[PDB]
RNA sequence: GAGUGGUGGAGAGGUA
């Protein structure tokens, strides 16, 4: 399936029950057409090639647009072997580096 | 509903009808551009529609008679 | 069906970061969770932080 | 309000690096508060000079070697990262090390300028083995705080990089170890007062009363946000 | 495009012929130098449609304006490349 | 009007720019394996147009985004002329169908006006750029 | 080294054949960072030979799992060694003992959840001392294949590119020895004749894969007899 | 034998010392075990994994 | 089973056990307190374990 | 060598005897310094009568 | 805050 | 009408 990342897990004790710490790099990759849409909506992007290269240059306006896109938009943290029903849970992601 | 939607569950009665009516309202806000009647506090359309249903300005038959009313005043 | 072959060699330097697996010799594997500062690490009364 | 104020009464130097300092008199209960606060600030936020860019002649990347020397170029960069420099006037200087002949290359062989002081004249860097071998490196010493590494400085550098400017990580903090003790003060009329015995261990480049003064100014200017605004 | 039951049964030879788009008559798959498929081979473009998007083999028709025509020098039908599968 | 060597200079530059921005859409002609190897063995009339190294393209996209925000129709016809390859006869018929000779006239004069606005700011944007020098060695 | 060992470490590092163990005892004549030479004892010398062994060392060569392998000398000049002694340490050897990881101060306590279910919380000074920064040497290859429209060209007059990419390369279309590259930059500028023999329009240069950084320690060029070389070769 | 070695080292014989807390300055209530375990770093690096 | 799956596990459990267990005569036993606010003020000040 | 001064961004006054002084941003490992120093002073040193 | 500032008011710059 | 190939398949080893 498309739109899918993978990483090593770690422990966040500072979170709440509905939050997971997505990395910056994976989130910027996963939400790429959402970033294109917000860039064209905010008048900075006019064409798909300019949006592609503005993401692949990784500007501070792209980091702000990602921080606005992520806001209350859940992601499903699957783990395999997904034996029982609760092996897929959806969390509202918070941005971290790393 | 920004952490737990159980208040919207008690308002509707069922999770699947909650998802369906909130999807109807969020589609009306993203396509039709209708105004969210709760103050938005910089939120997305899905959580805005869940907060609408959670407050109680919209149910399934409320949205149905509202769309039928705008239909008959359009025609 | 080749003409000339050029081979290069890149050499990164991989520092540790949250996610690099670590383990002692006795099967106590782990994954590094936070790189705390020196002041937040616990010390002892002589002054040497763990 | 029956409080008092402390002063630096006796500053003993056990050596050139390891040196304790007293504080007297502190109020009741304040000892661990000031000691832990000065520990956190004195370990995190002190300014010290360190090696940043090393420029050896005839060496392209840091993973090569050179005939005549014994320690490899990564070993030389580590032994240069351990260096302890004290500049006075400028905030960015360039030293020079030139030496030929069989024998080890100490840190005392750097042709120093007037305002730079190399405080470790037995810091070894190289072991020149051939008498026809030479080494001419040009070090660059900035001044900052904290830890700024090579990855973030290659990302953040807007200038170009000629092949030869080898980038060394920056360990800027000259404080390595600090411990405080809350004794019982010898006050002739009070028994409920205490002294704070901070036991620093520096890089040799920082002056302990100056370090304590700077950490105190950092703490006071941080607390001014609580004092003035609400 | 809206089915509601998947019906299965045996296949009459007339049904197999009416599915088909031409008999393959040669075990040669493609050529080895000029990599176009042969005539009546196992990838024969006269049977299994075009290879490029809105083209013929000889390159006479190159445009959507010839929506579906038959190239007289190759026998192929210009469509989109979806009909190849 | 404008001199003709400047005219062919802007023709080549915006042609290269439209060829750059045409290689980014999704609904595009995806080839098979066999057509790919026939093209690599013996090509026909499948040749492409040159693009940029995307920083020159970035700055010229930035200048056309800055000046061409006030006009939607000229931006649309320069896109559909420079990216797809439609003729002025074709876009004139396409805009008249939803007279036609005056439609051709107004699309060519709005193209002339948009080029007259974009040219001198493009010359200044070209001359105020530092060329990044080649890699050097210090000993 | 490990402080708590088993005495099999010298066995593993000697018999694993990766250090430079001496063949005949003597004194060292000249030790370098690249190679160690030794003058043999006259007792342990046969007179038919010349009496000098040479120990070349393999500096910074790629392993089979892309890790680094090098050989720093452990003896200094004017230092007698015997037969069966170690002279140059391998990739993870300290003085002929096996030395795989580093030994570091450990406290056994829960710390605000940050070591929860087999997790490890590491101080800053482990990073600041650079105790755990390994070296990963990665090989990227470029081949000049041969289509039937001409051989592919390794050259720096590539079309459709500018000074945001070509500025690291030389006139020959090949990266210098020592330029620090980042992901997606051109290492070897390869181009292929598109039409028959511009007409070399397709640009098939190498790029660093996204996530790889660092220096270019070596470029090795092979050829077939039939193509004439360039300035870089 | 290990406790004999520790008594030679002028250390607490049980190995447990009394660590402090670098975060809030104060003391951990119970003695904490501190020593030098030989940590590896395995070949499962988070840059190759993500 | 209708028994919750968000149970604390081993470290939260060691902490809550160490909170809610009691010694005999540790430090400042037999005091009388207005409530949790004064009790936590006492513990963070260190006058009662 | 210049430090980040904060702005006191919020006093969420819950009741007349309640507050929550949201405060941002500080240098890495300074929130614990200010918080612990103020907490120990407010616990065991603030003058008053009862 | 002013208690701690007046406590540290001695040895500053 | 405007860049480009592993999946395919085998074998071996590894992680949870
Ligand atoms: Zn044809």
């Amino acid at each position: 399936v498309d739109y899918s990342g993978r990483s090593v897990i770690t422990v966040g004790p500072y979170l709440r029950l509905h939050q997971c710490g997505l990395p910056k790099k994976m989130a910027l990759e996963l939400f790429k057409p959402f970033i294109y849409g917000k860039l064209e909506l905010r008048g900075l992007a006019t064409t798909i090639k300019a949006a592609k290269k503005m993401v692949e240059r990784e500007e501070a306006v792209v980091w702000d647009i990602l921080d606005e896109v992520i806001r209350e938009h859940p992601v499903l943290l699957n783990r395999a072997p997904t034996l029982h029903r609760l092996g897929i849970q959806a969390f509202e992601p918070v941005l971290i580096e790393g | 509903a920004r952490v737990t939607v159980q208040d919207a569950v008690e308002k509707i009665g069922n999770r699947f009808d909650l998802v369906l009516v909130a999807a109807r309202r969020a589609r009306q806000m993203q396509v039709g551009g209708k105004d969210p009647l709760v103050p938005e506090e910089n939120d997305k359309t899905t959580v805005i529609a869940l907060r609408e249903i959670e407050e109680g300005l919209i149910n399934n038959q409320i949205l149905d008679v509202r769309e039928r009313q705008e239909q008959q005043e359009q025609e | 069906g080749v003409l000339k072959i050029v081979k290069v060699y890149l050499a990164v330097k991989r520092r540790i970061q949250p996610g690099d697996k670590m383990a002692g010799r006795h099967g106590n594997k782990g994954v590094i969770s936070k790189i705390n500062p020196i002041e937040d690490m616990p010390y002892d009364e002589n002054g040497t932080p763990v | 309000t029956e409080f008092l104020k402390p002063r630096l009464v006796d500053i003993e130097q056990v050596s050139s690096t390891h040196a304790k300092v007293t504080l007297e008199p502190l109020e009741r209960g304040f000892g661990h508060t000031l000691g832990n606060a000065l520990r956190r600030i004195l370990l995190s936020s002190m300014p010290g000079c360190a090696v940043t860019e090393v420029e050896i002649d005839g060496v392209l990347h840091e993973y090569s070697t050179k005939e005549g020397v014994q320690e490899d170029i990564l070993e030389i960069l580590l032994n240069l990262k351990g260096l302890a420099v004290r500049v006075q006037g400028k905030d960015e200087v360039i030293l020079t090390l030139n030496k030929s002949g069989i024998g080890p290359v100490t840190a005392a062989d750097i042709t120093h300028d007037g305002d730079v002081e190399i405080v470790k004249p037995q810091h070894v860097i190289c072991h020149l083995t051939d008498e026809n071998a030479s080494i001419s490196m040009r070090i660059k010493v900035q001044r900052g705080r904290g830890y700024v590494p090579a990855s973030t400085r290659i990302h953040s550098e807007e200038d170009e990089r000629p092949i030869g400017r080898l980038l060394v990580d920056a360990c800027y903090s000259p404080v390595e170890r600090i411990a405080y003790n809350v004794e019982a003060a010898r006050v002739e009329q009070r028994t409920d007062l205490d002294k704070l015995v901070i036991e620093m261990e520096t890089n040799g480049t920082i002056d302990p009363e100056e370090a304590i003064r700077r950490a105190a100014t950092i703490l006071a200017e941080q607390l001014e946000a609580f004092v003035d605004l609400r | 495009e809206e089915f509601d039951a998947i019906k299965i049964a045996l296949a009459s030879p007339d049904m197999i012929r009416s599915w088909s788009f031409g008999e393959v008559k040669k075990p040669e798959t493609i050529n080895y130098r000029t990599f176009k498929p042969e005539r009546d081979g196992l990838f024969c473009a006269r049977i299994f449609g075009p290879v490029k998007d809105y083209e013929c083999l000889c390159g006479k028709y190159k445009r959507l304006k010839h929506r579906g025509v038959i190239c007289e020098k190759c026998g192929v039908e210009v469509t989109q490349t979806k009909v190849r599968r | 009007n404008l001199t003709k060597e400047q005219h062919e200079w802007l023709n080549g530059w915006l042609e290269l720019w439209g060829a750059w921005v045409y290689s980014g859409r999704l609904e595009k002609r995806m080839s098979s394996v066999i057509a790919k190897f026939m093209e690599s063995v013996e090509p026909g009339r499948v040749m492409t147009r040159p693009m940029c190294n995307d920083d020159d393209g970035m700055l010229i996209s930035q200048v056309v985004d800055s000046v061409m925000y006030i006009d939607k129709k000229a931006f649309g016809i320069l896109l559909s002329y420079y990216a797809h390859g439609s003729s002025k006869h074709a876009i004139a018929s396409y805009y008249h169908r939803v007279s036609l000779a005056t439609c051709r006239r107004e699309v060519d004069e709005i193209l002339n006006a948009s080029l007259f606005m974009i040219y001198p700011v493009l010359d200044s944007a070209f001359k105020n750029r530092k060329r990044v020098e080649k890699i050097k060695h210090v000993a | 080294k490990p402080l708590v060992g088993t005495g099999m470490e010298r066995a593993v590092a000697v018999d694993s054949g990766v250090t430079a163990v001496a063949k005949r005892g003597g004194v060292v004549q000249y030790v370098d960072a690249s190679r160690i030479v030794i003058k043999v004892n006259e007792d342990e010398m046969y007179p038919g030979e010349a009496g000098i062994d040479i120990y070349n060392l393999t500096k910074y060569t790629r392993s089979n799992q892309n890790t680094c392998i090098n050989q720093m000398p452990c003896v200094s000049l004017g230092e007698p060694v015997e037969r069966g002694d170690v002279l140059a340490d391998g990739p993870s050897t300290d003085l002929g003992e096996l030395a795989l990881g580093q030994n570091m101060r450990v406290a056994f306590m829960p710390w605000n959840g940050y070591n929860f279910e087999d997790s490890i919380l590491v101080s800053e000074r482990v990073v600041q001392e650079d105790r755990f920064t390994t070296i990963h040497i990665q090989e990227l290859a470029c081949v000049s294949r041969d289509t039937k429209l001409g051989p592919e060209e390794i050259t720096a007059d590539i079309p459709n590119v500018g000074e945001a990419a070509l500025s690291k390369l030389d006139e020959s279309g090949i990266v210098y020895i020592g330029a620090e590259v980042t992901g997606g930059d051109i290492l070897v500028g390869k181009v292929t004749p598109k039409g028959e023999t511009a007409s070399d329009v397709k640009d098939s240069s190498l790029r660093v894969p996204n996530g790889v950084s660092g220096t270019v320690i070596d470029v090795q060029v092979f050829t077939r007899d039939g193509v004439e070389k360039d300035k870089r070769a | 034998e290990i406790k004999e070695l520790l008594k030679l080292g002028d250390l607490p014989t049980s190995g447990q010392i009394r660590l402090y807390d670098g975060r809030t300055g104060e003391q951990f209530e119970r003695p904490v075990t501190v020593g030098y375990m030989y940590m590896l770093k395995l070949n499962h690096l988070v840059d190759d994994k993500m | 089973n209708g028994e919750p799956i968000i149970v604390p596990s081993q470290d939260v459990v060691l902490g809550l056990y160490y909170m809610t267990r009691d010694c005999v005569n540790a430090k400042g036993e037999g005091m009388v307190l207005t409530g949790p606010k004064e009790a936590e003020r006492l513990y963070r000040s260190g006058l009662a374990s």
